[PDB]
């Protein structure tokens, strides 16, 4: 049965047509009661046809009450045995608990997301046939696609492989005629990667930290790697102990560094089963509850996993912050400041960051007494580590590199990357003698 | 108001055997 | 052999040849095989197109014309909802009523079968995300707890391709949306000049054939002036081309002769405004034009072209933002539109108080949302925020402000769209102290100081400009402002000229200077 | 149809009365496509049936559904050449652009408070009947009654 399919608008009906499903299991107990051929009910998106009895807001309709003889034939007065009936259902709580109760329905079974391992065997459960009848190069490797899929899951696996087939086909189909080429050999090698990337979305979506991330990291000195150990050394906190299932991180600057960047760095080096980077960006305009109850969803799914780990970034504009006079929604401040100190249950573990330009707001609003630690991150301090820095970049060749190097070491700069790069760019765009001066002239009033 | 309610309801047969 | 289609050679389309071969190799391409290799490969076909975009932009169109022109077979459609009725059950059974011509035909022809064909339209009716839904409840939740049974339903029927269609693809339920009930989510969506090329030469082939077009219209130069149109507009260009000529043409007494099509675009585009941008919005706010007094000017549009092309031509810079401070009435929003007005950047819609009053912070916000929203579909675009100050509330007095709009401000101006695409926005204020205070002034990339005019040698020239106070007059002004400092900006002068001019010819510039005596003071 | 006259308690019925206008007229293109006669519809009120459908305005307008199964049939899969819609509004605001665009509704025309020239004719208009049976002819300026009439509608 489809899960409405059951629903006729005859008062007597709906429930005559669940009858109809149970008397020959019951007929043939009567006749035969220790045995029988196991007559099997599967429904399907049950949820719709039971819900709680008591809600009858948009139905106006006693029907929702078929649940009633529904449970009243199952177990009954008239006890069956030798059925067996099947559940099916995206949303699981809406059901009325009298049928999860043990014996009308005793197991409760969540079917997660696939583990990466387990993916492996769905992949190659599906390539059986594609590679027995040698429609698949030996070069494809099914575990480097497998970690390479963070939360593929069931169709969403199946959809690049199906897919695949489909782009290695298209070279060998082909106006008006439209010709189907008869040449048969083929397979798709390395067009499932092609795939991954493009075709379909995760539906669940890590796979985008381009508008975080536009250059990589420029490597520009020995802070960035003090920052990175500091936080691979910090991550194994979570893995390795289970009296810490909870760790939190702060990332305290001056703005413009990059910082909620280099947050999505440490994460994809973390590599963890479920990362997530909690944007202002995807929620504007929402009132202060709709943004507490997003973050709180967030953390709820992370729970789900074994492990996760979480950033916030720019919280001051998360919880809105301005000064002129204090002013801020205080909700989302005390769901933050409750999830930073709730522990997962049971030891899933937990990794937290958040990133901040000011710590002096916070420390008043005691933020991060409740995080664990914090680490600074300084930005460019002198001509030296800049001139690595734009050479790391490029757009100065050496004459340039020289004509900024002879005066920069007698001047002390305070600067960062965010708002180096518009400088770069915006004195590059003029011609090419001005570019440098013009550089030069920005840095004097913007580093001073 | 501000009511959206939109309802169905259902039919009894009438006896022409 | 069976191959459903014998001709397409090409139908009703361009600017899409992109999309058209992925939908063709992913959903075409399993039925145009050889059968004996795709069982060899134990794949199950794809189903479940969906079409999500703006308006006008042809999508029920390539529905229409793959599914009727295609392939044989009668395709069943639903207009909007054709669905729902009074009684429960039957609403729900419609649903079968569809899939139950094609069940039974796969169970009975076994994987060899014609193809049947669903066309929904308006899907995002029908169904929407549970729980949310008209309620606790929902009314709408029981034909979508069917549809969902049905399509990748239990009997494993592998003969349909479902054709969604949707302006709100975010409504639309995941659980319908994962692979296999819908596979591809295909983004149309304002197209490139040279697709745009293609819509009118279809459009204008079947008049072309004939001889009734006129020699003097070369298609690209329409393309050129006319930016982003939708397509659903540009035939509406054409068609109210040919109702001009018609009436041209012609109680009735219609004179019966051949006509030609001529110079439709430079009539009438003027007529018709456009979901990109227009000609006239501009006129509004310049009136008068920019008049240039002197190099401040030459210094600032200067500045406007160049960032423009630095934006234009460069990358690691997807957005930029500035602002242009000045002093009040000096010309603010004059500059930053005739930035963009030269800049000739695609899609430009000033964000402006003006045309929101009355509105709660919440809808205000969505507003802008929405225009940048709608900016970050384009390639590239230039929005102007005006008159902030006044678009987020602000008083000095007890000082106050919506928060909200602030925050979704400036997070916007720290957003960068998709990648590819690339933009710039410019603001407009008074004042930037206060923008400094709350900290958001970082956030614009650079800045621009307007001056105000501080020289009556750039006011008496301004004066030869615009040729209001002839020479013999002027010398008086002259004497008087000579030697001295003036603070006064143009669009506050531009009241002192008329508010002197009305006067009677002799005591019109003693009233005008003493009229300015108060303001230089 | 004079504001609405569909909207009904119960689901569907709604969309039924509405489907039920181009019924009438569907039939006569399928069975004659090119030399139909047309079907003018008359929305006396436009704004009240369709208002945004954007999730504004409440929730999902105010009975949505409806201007998705207007906007989905006019334009829809069927040509259906031969109707023009007309509608009338004093608050066009609301109005989805999506209805509005060109095909569904191309032209968005503005009917505008008249100059001199209008406010003759139209009186001219009003009093032709009565002066051709020569009811009045009495020293009644209407040039004057115009000009003295600054802005009436
Ligand atoms: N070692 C580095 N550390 C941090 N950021 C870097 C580094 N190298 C390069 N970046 C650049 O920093 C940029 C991100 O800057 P971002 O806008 O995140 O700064 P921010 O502090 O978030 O700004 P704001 O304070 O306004 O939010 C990225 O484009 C990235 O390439
Ligand atoms: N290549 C094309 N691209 C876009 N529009 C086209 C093209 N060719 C023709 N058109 C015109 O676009 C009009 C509208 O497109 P369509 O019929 O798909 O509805 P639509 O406006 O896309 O629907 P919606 O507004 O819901 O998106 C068509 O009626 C047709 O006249
Ligand atoms: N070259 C120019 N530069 C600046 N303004 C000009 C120039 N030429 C003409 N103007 C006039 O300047 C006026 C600018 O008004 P604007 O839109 O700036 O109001 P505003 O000054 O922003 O208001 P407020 O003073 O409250 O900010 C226009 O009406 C325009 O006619």
């Amino acid at each position: 049965v489809n899960g409405p399919e059951i629903l006729n608008k005859y008062v007597g009906e709906s429930e005559a047509n669940i009858r109809k499903l149970f008397a020959d299991a019951e007929e043939e107990q009567r006749r035969l009661g220790a045995n029988s051929g196991l007559h099997i009910i599967i429904f399907d998106e049950i949820d719709a046809i039971c819900k709680q009895r008591g809600s009858m807001a948009g139905s106006t309709g006693v029907h929702d009450t078929v649940v009633n003889q529904l449970l009243s034939k199952i177990d009954g007065v008239e006890q069956l045995n030798n059925i067996l009936v099947i559940g099916m259902t995206n949303r699981p709580d809406l059901i009325d608990e009298a049928l999860l109760r043990p014996g009308r329905l005793e197991v409760k079974m969540e079917i997660g997301l696939p583990d990466e391992k387990g993916r492996l065997q769905i992949l190659h459960i599906h390539t059986a046939r594609m590679r027995g009848h040698q429609l698949l190069s030996a070069d494809v490797d099914i575990k480097e696609l497998a970690v390479e899929t963070k939360n593929f899951s069931g169709a969403e696996l199946e959809g690049l492989v199906r897919a695949a087939q489909s782009t290695a086909m298209n070279r060998h189909i082909i106006v008006d005629m439209e010709k189907a080429e008869s040449l048969q050999v083929t397979r798709g090698d390395f067009l499932a990667s092609l795939e991954n990337d493009i075709k379909p979305a995760f539906g669940t979506n890590q796979e985008d930290y381009a508008s975080y991330i536009m250059n990589g990291i420029i490597k520009w000195g020995d802070p960035v790697t003090r920052v990175l150990d500091d936080g691979e050394l910090l991550v194994q906190q979570t893995k390795n102990s289970d009296r810490t299932p909870l760790v939190s991180v702060l990332l305290e600057g001056p703005p413009h560094s990059g910082k909620t960047a280099l947050a999505a760095k440490i994460a994809e080096e973390s590599n963890f089963p479920f990362i997530k980077i909690c944007s202002p960006d995807k929620m504007i305009g929402f009132s202060e509850t709709a943004k507490c109850q997003a973050m709180k969803k967030i953390f709820d799914d992370a729970y789900k996993s074994q492990l996760s780990c979480v950033v916030v970034d720019d919280i001051e504009r998360l919880l809105d912050y301005v000064p002129i006079g204090p002013r801020f929604s205080n909700l989302v401040l005390q769901a933050l400041l409750v999830l930073l100190k709730k522990a997962p249950p049971q030891g899933r573990k937990l990794l937290i960051i958040g990133t901040t330009s000011r710590k002096d707001v916070l420390q008043e609003m005691e933020m991060l007494n409740a995080f664990s630690t914090t680490i600074h991150v300084p930005n460019i301090a002198t001509g030296e580590q800049l001139l690595e820095a734009l050479e790391l970049l490029g757009n100065f060749k050496d004459k340039e590199r020289t004509t900024i190097a002879q005066q920069v070491k007698g001047k002390k700069v305070w600067i960062g990357i965010k708002k180096l790069l518009m400088l770069i760019e915006m004195s590059l765009q003029m011609d090419p003698e001005y570019r440098v001066r013009k550089f030069l002239a920005l840095l004097r009033e913007e580093g001073a | 108001m501000a009511e959206d309610a939109d309802m169905r309801n259902e039919l009894e047969e009438m006896q022409r055997r | 052999i069976i191959n459903p289609d014998w001709n397409f050679e090409k139908m009703g389309i361009g600017g899409l040849d992109k999309e058209f071969s992925d939908i063709f190799r992913r959903a075409f391409a399993s039925r145009v095989f050889p059968p004996e290799i795709v069982e060899q490969m134990g794949c199950k076909h794809v189903k479940g197109i969906l079409l999500y975009g703006p308006p006008g932009c042809g999508k029920t169109l390539l529905a229409r014309q793959i599914g009727k022109m295609l392939n044989a077979r009668e395709p069943k459609v639903v207009n909007g909802p054709e669905i729902l009725n009074k009684y429960v059950g039957e609403s729900e059974a419609n649903i079968r009523k569809l899939f139950a011509d094609a069940e039974e035909e796969q169970r009975r022809l076994g994987a060899n079968s014609g193809l049947h064909i669903i066309i929904f339209d308006e899907i995002d009716a029908i169904c929407k995300q549970r729980g949310s839904m008209a309620g606790s409840t929902g009314v709408h939740d029981t034909v979508v707890n069917q549809l969902l049974s049905k399509i990748d339903g239990v009997e494993q029927l592998n003969n349909i391709l479902v054709i969604g269609m949707t302006n709100r693809p975010d409504l639309i339920d995941e659980a319908l949306l994962r692979p296999g009930r819908l596979e591809v989510k295909m983004e149309i969506g304002l197209p490139d000049e040279k697709g745009r090329l293609q819509i009118l030469h279809i459009h204008t082939a079947r008049m072309r054939g004939h001889q009734l077009l006129s020699a003097d219209v070369d298609i690209k130069e329409l393309a050129v002036e006319t930016k982003n149109f939708s397509g659903a507009e540009l035939e509406g260009l054409v068609r109210a081309a040919q109702s001009t000529a018609m009436n041209r043409h012609i109680e009735k007494a219609e004179s019966l002769q051949v006509t030609r099509g001529d110079f439709l675009a430079s009539l009438e585009n003027d007529i018709k405004p456009a979901f990109g941008t227009n000609q006239e919005d501009y006129a509004s706010y310049i009136m008068n034009g920019i008049i240039k007094w002197g190099d401040p000017v030459t210094r600032v549009l200067d500045d406007g072209e160049l960032l423009v092309q630095q934006t234009k031509n460069s990358d690691r810079t997807p957005l930029v933002s500035v602002l242009l401070e000045g002093p009040p009435h000096s010309g603010k929003t004059a500059l930053a539109a005739k930035i963009a007005e030269e800049s000739n950047f695609p899609f430009i819609k000033i964000c402006s108080p003006d045309k929101m009053i009355g509105f709660s912070e919440t809808a205000k916000c969505q507003a802008m949302k929405k225009i940048f929203d709608d900016a970050y579909k384009s390639q590239l675009s230039c929005v102007v925020v005006d008159d902030i100050e006044r678009l987020l509330d602000y008083v000095p007095i007890g000082p106050r402000f919506s928060n909200l709009v602030l925050q979704a401000l400036l997070v916007l101006l720290k957003k960068a769209p998709p990648q590819g695409r690339k933009l710039l926005i410019i603001g407009t204020t008074s004042r930037k102290d206060v923008l400094q205070e709350m900290e958001m002034l970082n956030a614009f990339s650079t800045t621009i100081h307007v001056p105000n005019i501080a020289t009556g040698e750039q006011l008496l020239e301004a004066l030869e400009l615009l040729g209001n106070f002839k020479d013999k007059e002027r010398t008086t002004i002259a004497q008087q402002v000579k030697g001295k400092k003036v603070w006064i900006g143009i669009k506050k002068l531009l009241m002192l000229i008329e508010m002197s001019l009305q006067m009677d010819p002799e005591y019109r510039v003693r009233k005008f200077l003493a009229l300015l005596r108060e303001e230089g003071a």
